[PDB]
């Protein structure tokens, strides 16, 4: 999930946009 | 588990301003 | 508007909050 | 819904709840 | 009203840094 | 006390310490 | 220490949303 | 205090109720 | 005036989040 | 510069990359 | 690599409350 | 820079008033 994505790697605004609806 | 929470809350802002009218999913 | 942007963002801080691990959609 | 909601009225918590999951 | 609330969270933001170690007390 | 002054006119960083214990 | 701090400011956040119109105290 | 509850584990929002005025 | 010093915070927070490692210089 | 340009419509992601370095 | 981040969140905003109408640099 | 100084310990805001413009 986005949690461990996201806050074990600094995510990219485009890797970000995944969780986008 | 603070450290986790703590992430979130700042995942949760960058998530709305990169998703803009299309909103986005937020699952812990 | 920017208002409207603007409390978004604070309406997501407090859904993070008041949700916790069930976690929220968010569509504006 | 939400913003239109509250933005408009200050959304107490047990107002914000209803958009958990 | 909306933009009070919002406000009020700005301004516990800014007395957290201004007041340090000493803290606040909050009243609206 | 706070809001009314704060909310209306921008605080400085010094008018605001006055809130602090 | 850094940690903290920034936990603290969380902290006020919360504490802003579910305190309402009581207001709260913050004790570092 | 609350840094020492709520900086170690997380606190509930009922938990962080105990430091409304 | 209130409403624009607020925006500006939140203008930071979202240049810090677009500019990245490139940082930014912020001139109100 | 950018308070009036951003303050007064929203500006994208795209927008204020403008003022990044 | 998320730490230095999170932080850097945080200063821009104390930066932005402690240099008012100067403003401010910040590079990460 | 102010990563250095300021996220290995609590800088102050004199501290922090040193990266104002
Ligand atoms: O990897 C992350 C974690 C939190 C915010 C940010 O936007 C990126
Ligand atoms: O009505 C609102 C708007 C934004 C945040 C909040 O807690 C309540
Ligand atoms: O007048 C204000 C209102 C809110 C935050 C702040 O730093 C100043
Ligand atoms: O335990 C905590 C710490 C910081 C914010 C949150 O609300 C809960
Ligand atoms: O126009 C704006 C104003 C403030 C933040 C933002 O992302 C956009
Ligand atoms: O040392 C720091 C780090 C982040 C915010 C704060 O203002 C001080
Ligand atoms: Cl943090
Ligand atoms: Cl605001
Ligand atoms: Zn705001
Ligand atoms: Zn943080």
């Amino acid at each position: 999930g986005i949690v461990e994505q996201c806050c074990t790697s600094i995510c990219s605004l485009y890797q970000l946009e995944n969780y986008c609806n | 588990f603070v450290n986790q929470h703590l992430c979130g809350s700042h995942l949760v802002e960058a998530l709305y301003l990169v998703c803009g009218e299309r909103g986005f999913f937020y699952t812990p």
